């Protein structure tokens, strides 16, 4: 009882990933670098601040 | 005018390159917190300020001779620059004693250190050390005698001011002396202490098969020594020979910059320090 | 039936690589060739925090960017103003070994947790003045390793018992657990949009996880050893777990399997922290060689350092509006960089 | 995925010998310092053997230090076990195990209940 | 504004006192030394701590032991409460003076383990400058294991007939000659351990402790003294 649910249990649990609609993984990379671009100079360590901005200098 | 060009170039040397290590010295202790959290740490930042006054106390030297002699206090001005450098190599070498004494406590009460010696009875030694310096060498201004031969450079203060042997009994037995007999007492018994701890680690390793702070107090004693040397013979007798005295003035003064560059050719942790404003400072 | 059902499973997973090799149509350092690189990061100690008395294993920026809290195995979670460098309070913990704090989004609660095997909430913006302890939540068994409050009434804490659980600060018990794991847990990130949340244990998996239904929804072993921290991609449709094979990894929730690896050859020892910046461009890793190296997420190239410890780098935070970074280290002093 | 599958084991007689076999998958193997530990029945896991990341220091529990002897083929990744001198207490299920950090002198592989990165696991009996 | 800077001056006044109640619990946690336990359920580290105890622990997560010898605070954490795997909450006891590490010396199948485990504590990364206070326990068991026979150390360690005993005490095993050819070669299986690895950054302190002692907490305060002391010296060698 115990082992045919835990084995149904551990198949379920692959076939969730196995359910998964896989993005094809060149749009991750594009959903990536699209969010890098879009949040490029919004970001402080890629965009250096100056002083009067910077609340540390 | 030549003679005394080369008389004053040895002490700008000395000079330029005692002024600047002792604010690297600070910087380092201040840039690495972890080496900044040790006992021995505050010492020899406690020698790197008086290292430091010796340095913009020994400027004025370079003003009297390098150009025509300048008296800006205008009567007498050498007797209070020996008052000043007279105490703080005093000050310097109390420092060293009482390094050993943590050293040494840190030996003999090895768990309860931190209990033993806190940074509120370290800031009253530091203190104690300035205080006593100070305090002892006070008759200098009292005309009981010269306190050192440093001053030699002023052609009055080099003949006129006439040192007394008993001043000079008088400052070794409370300042000059005891610094070093603790320095020996503490060193001989730390020495013995790592003799016997290696030897015993040693034992334990081999029944089964398949010293910066000594180094940098041993340079200053032995730079210090032909000073002190040649300062209790021209005090007790009263002959004094021109070229040593200078000499070994100089030379007791050229121990003060024998610090950072010994300290930083040694530690790991000040080299990380050290490498880390070498790193960010500059750029 | 047994042992058919477990035959079953081992061709499902081969079956579930194979189409993950099927589905890794490009790969993400194939298509980023035409991308300018990200140029040399220097960044500077703005800020260096003392007054912790043993090591920090655990630090949590505030939702302002201004404040933050440090965890510290002497007994101390010191909430800081990282722009004044003042103390704006000290808790003394009743255990000394926590291993994580956290900050709430509100601010008016932190979190703590360690090796007694209880998450602490200390309220803040409390009616006396004095902060106080305000929930113990019992109930996991293993070590504490990392809690995230979603807001000031749920909050996941992960743990040594190999399980996630979700909790409710008000009532004291687990809401919902998370039991998939094989090894311990040893972080937690949870989503920007706060659906979910993925964990990495040392099993050298990361599990994703919806915090309503409570089931492992993707699981990702492309680790080889422990995986010590873990933190979502800003987007929340990628993550990178920093474990202790000297990798880090990024995995995309969308795709299901790991983009790319984030190493060299030099480096050798393990990540105890991974953060990432507010565009993500930089990841963000502590390390054990004493230092913080900063790579191109999307170009995987150890584009910067961070050398201002002389012990192991535990934690690695990065503020919200990305002004600052804040890492804690073993040598008991926090920093703060840009 | 972090995969180690067993070979080797089966039927041996009470002197016989198996070349117990562990091929690895997921992980640099020249990184890792390798161990094997049985499952007894009615006791608990215990450490049999283990080598280093170059195969220099090699050691071994007591009950099988003469008798035993392992290999690992980097270029085949893949730890090997010698099983000479069968006894009735040598029959156990028997796991290869990688200690849990590459680089690293120190493990912890034999648990009490699960550790990750052990195999599935070949029983021998008599 | 001027109620923006009384606020930051109240910010400073905050500051100064967290910092007063910094500096007065950093002299007690510099005067405390940290201590780890570990062990196996057998081998009587519950006992041990009770004789440090007897000479406010609770169960759930840390057990924790407070004792003084010499005015010297020891603070020493039996974990009972973690799962089975260590890799990972033992890279929190890195700042610990001294670990005790007790070993039931009389049962030798968990002998090889304990060895391991010794083994893995020695050559960890974060433990290789702690020294480990090894308790060699149970010698009372030990002894009547050894002169009861049909038990032998040669069913688990083949190197024990090529063991004699170098150095040894007369009163404690004064009973029979061969337990003590047992309860160094033991010893020596775990100096062997303590011997091989580094550069002396850290020193095993062996101990020989029946099911009740009194002196326990003694070899703890000298063995830490040493421990100390040999860091001190290093340093002395380094600052």
């Amino acid at each position: 009882t115990a082992s045919i649910a835990q084995a149904r249990k551990l198949v379920e649990q692959l076939k969730m990933e196995a359910n998964i609609d896989r993005i094809k993984v060149s749009k991750a990379a594009a959903d990536l670098m699209a969010y890098c671009e879009a949040h490029a100079k919004e970001d402080p360590l890629l965009t250096p601040v100056p002083a009067s901005e910077n609340p540390f200098r | 005018v030549n003679f005394c060009l080369l008389e004053v170039l040895i002490i700008v040397f000395l000079t330029v390159l005692i002024i600047s290590g002792n604010i690297i010295v600070i910087f380092v202790f201040h840039c690495a917190p972890l080496l900044n959290h040790h006992t021995t740490s505050y010492f020899i930042q406690t020698m790197a300020y008086a290292d430091l006054f010796v340095g913009v106390s020994c400027v004025v030297p370079s003003l009297s001779l390098l150009h025509h002699p300048l008296p800006v206090e205008e009567s007498l001005t050498c007797q209070i620059f020996g008052f000043v450098v007279s105490v703080l190599k005093s000050v310097s070498m109390w420092s060293l004693a009482c390094i050993s004494i943590d050293r040494y406590i840190a030996i003999t009460k090895p768990l309860t250190y931190n209990t033993l010696v806190t940074p509120w009875r370290l800031r009253l030694c530091i203190f104690l050390i300035w205080l006593y310096s100070t305090l002892v060498f006070l008759p200098s201004f009292f005309h009981w005698g010269k306190p050192g031969y440093h001053g030699d450079v002023f052609q009055w203060c080099a003949e006129s001011w006439h040192t007394d042997s008993y001043f000079t009994l008088f400052i070794v037995m409370m300042l000059y002396a005891p610094a070093a007999l603790i320095v020996c007492f503490t060193y001989f018994n730390i020495f013995r202490i790592c003799q016997q701890h290696t030897k015993d680690i040693s034992e334990r390793q081999a029944r089964f098969s398949s010293m910066v702070l000594f180094r940098i107090t041993s340079v200053f004693y032995i730079l210090w020594l032909p000073y002190i040397i040649y300062f209790l013979l021209e005090s007790s007798t009263g002959h004094s020979n021109r070229f040593a005295s200078f000499l070994t003035t100089w030379l007791a003064i050229s121990n003060s910059f024998c610090n950072p560059v010994i300290y930083a050719l040694s530690d790991s942790t000040f080299q990380r320090g050290l490498k880390r404003l070498s790193g960010a400072m500059c750029t | 039936e047994l042992d058919q059902l477990r035959q079953e499973a081992e061709q499902l997973k081969n079956q579930i690589r194979d189409a993950r090799k099927a589905c890794a149509d490009a790969t993400l350092s194939q298509i980023t060739n035409n991308i300018d690189p990200v140029g040399r990061i220097q960044m500077r100690t703005r800020r260096t925090l003392r007054g912790h008395l043993a090591k920090i294993y655990a630090m949590h920026w505030g939702t302002d960017s201004r404040l933050l809290v440090s965890a510290s195995q002497d007994g101390k979670l010191i909430i800081w103003d990282s722009y004044t460098t003042n103390k704006v309070h000290a808790i003394p913990l009743r255990s000394s070994w926590v291993m994580t704090c956290a900050y709430a989004p509100s601010g008016n609660y932190v979190a703590c947790g360690g090796l007694d095997n209880i998450c602490s909430i200390y309220n803040l913006k409390t009616r006396e003045g004095n902060v106080r302890v305000s929930r113990e939540l019992a109930g996991h068994t293993g070590y504490l390793s990392c809690c995230r409050f979603l807001d000031d009434n749920q909050i996941v804490t992960s743990s040594g018992d190999t399980t996630c659980a979700l909790w409710d600060i008000e009532t004291g018990q687990q809401t919902t657990t998370f039991t998939g794991h094989t090894g311990d847990v040893m972080s937690l990130s949870l989503a920007p949009d706060t659906r979910l949340f993925v964990s990495g244990a040392c099993d050298a998996s990361a599990k994703l996880w919806d915090v309503r239904e409570g089931m492992c929804r993707q699981t990702f072993t492309g680790h080889e050893s422990d995986i010590n921290a873990i933190c979502f991609f800003p987007n929340g449709n990628a993550f990178a777990t920093g474990s202790d094979d000297a990798t880090c990894r990024l995995f995309d929730l969308r795709a299901d399997q790991e983009l790319m690896t984030y190493s060299h050859d030099n480096i050798i020892c393990g990540i105890t922290s991974v953060s990432f910046s507010k565009s993500g461009r930089l990841l963000l890793a502590g390390y054990d060689d004493f230092n913080c190296n900063v790579w191109d997420a999307l170009k995987a190239d150890r584009a910067g350092v961070l050398a201002g410890h002389d012990n192991r780098v535990s934690c690695l935070g990065v503020t919200d509006d990305g002004m600052a970074v804040a890492t804690g280290s073993w040598d008991s002093f926090l920093k703060i960089w840009n | 995925q972090v995969q180690l599958q067993e070979s080797g084991g089966g039927l041996v007689q009470p002197g016989g010998s198996l070349r117990l076999s562990c091929a690895a998958s997921g992980f640099t193997f020249s990184n890792y310092k390798m161990n094997w530990v049985r499952q007894a029945p009615g006791k608990g896991l215990e450490w049999v053997s283990d080598i280093s990341q170059s195969g220099a220091s090699i050691s071994y529990t007591g009950s099988v230090k003469g008798r035993f002897t392992i290999s690992r083929d980097n270029a085949k990744n893949t730890l090997y076990l010698q099983m000479n001198s069968l006894k009735p207490e040598d029959t156990a299920v028997y796991y290869c195990a990688r200690c849990p950090a590459p680089f690293t002198r120190d493990c912890f592989d034999v648990t009490s209940t699960t550790y990750a990165y052990r195999g599935q696991g070949t029983q021998v009996t008599v | 504004t001027e109620d923006q800077r009384n606020e930051e001056k109240a910010q400073r006044e905050a500051n100064k006192k967290i910092e007063k109640q910094l500096q007065k619990d950093k002299q007690v946690y510099r005067a405390t030394h940290r201590l780890l336990l570990l062990g196996a359920d057998n081998s009587g580290k519950s006992t041990i701590v009770k004789q440090m105890r007897i000479l406010s622990g609770g169960t759930s997560g840390i057990f924790e032991t407070k004792f003084q010898v010499d005015k010297v605070n020891f603070h020493m954490f039996d974990v009972g409460g973690q799962r089975d795997e260590r890799r990972k909450w033992i890279q929190c006891f890195n700042d610990v003076t001294a670990i005790i590490f007790v070993v039931d010396s009389s049962d030798y199948n968990r002998l090889q383990e304990a060895l391991n485990l010794f083994k893995s504590i020695w050559n960890n990364r974060w433990l290789r400058t702690i020294s480990v206070i090894l308790f060699l326990n149970k010698q009372d068991l030990l002894a009547e294991k050894v002169l009861a026979g049909k038990s032998k150390i040669e069913d688990y360690f083949p190197e024990f007939a090529r063991y004699t005993t170098p150095e040894d005490a007369t009163p404690e095993p004064g009973e029979d000659p061969r337990v003590t050819r047992a309860k160094y070669f033991i010893r020596d299986e775990f100096l062997r351990i303590s011997t091989a690895s580094g550069d002396g950054r850290h020193y095993c302190y062996p101990h020989f402790t029946c099911a009740v002692d009194t002196e326990n907490a003694r070899r703890i305060f000298n063995d830490c003294r040493d421990s100390v002391l040999a860091r001190y010296l290093d340093e002395i060698n380094l600052l």
